[PDB]
């Protein structure tokens, strides 16, 4: 009798955002400039171009 | 972004009052994690305590 134990909780569901900052979250991504959010890495392969938002 | 601190007395009083509910806290917003990460130094994380007979 070990009965382990976990947080059970929706991932995808508490990813949209509120319906008056999706406005914020979306197009006025002009005032930041990325960076670091996407991820990107190069192989030569070759050849690999794993760009992911 | 201020915190604040909380006392158990005021000049008011309070009686039967509503229950102020929220929910919906989003994971662009707030995004809730633990370790939890933490922050040292260098030599410190070399270091023991020897014990005798």
């Amino acid at each position: 009798m070990w009965h382990y134990t976990s947080i059970n909780n929706d991932t995808r569901v508490a990813l949209d955002p509120k319906p008056n900052q999706i406005r914020t979250i979306t197009k006025p991504n002009t005032v930041p400039q990325l960076g670091t959010d996407y991820l990107y890495t190069f192989n030569s392969q070759r050849r690999s171009h794993t760009l992911r938002l | 972004r201020i915190k604040h601190s909380l006392t158990v007395t005021g000049a008011t009083e309070h009686d039967t009052v509503a229950d102020i509910v929220l929910g919906q806290t989003g994971e662009d917003v707030i995004t809730i994690s633990m370790v939890e990460p933490m922050s040292i130094a260098v030599e410190d994380m070399y270091g023991y305590v020897l014990d005798t007979p």
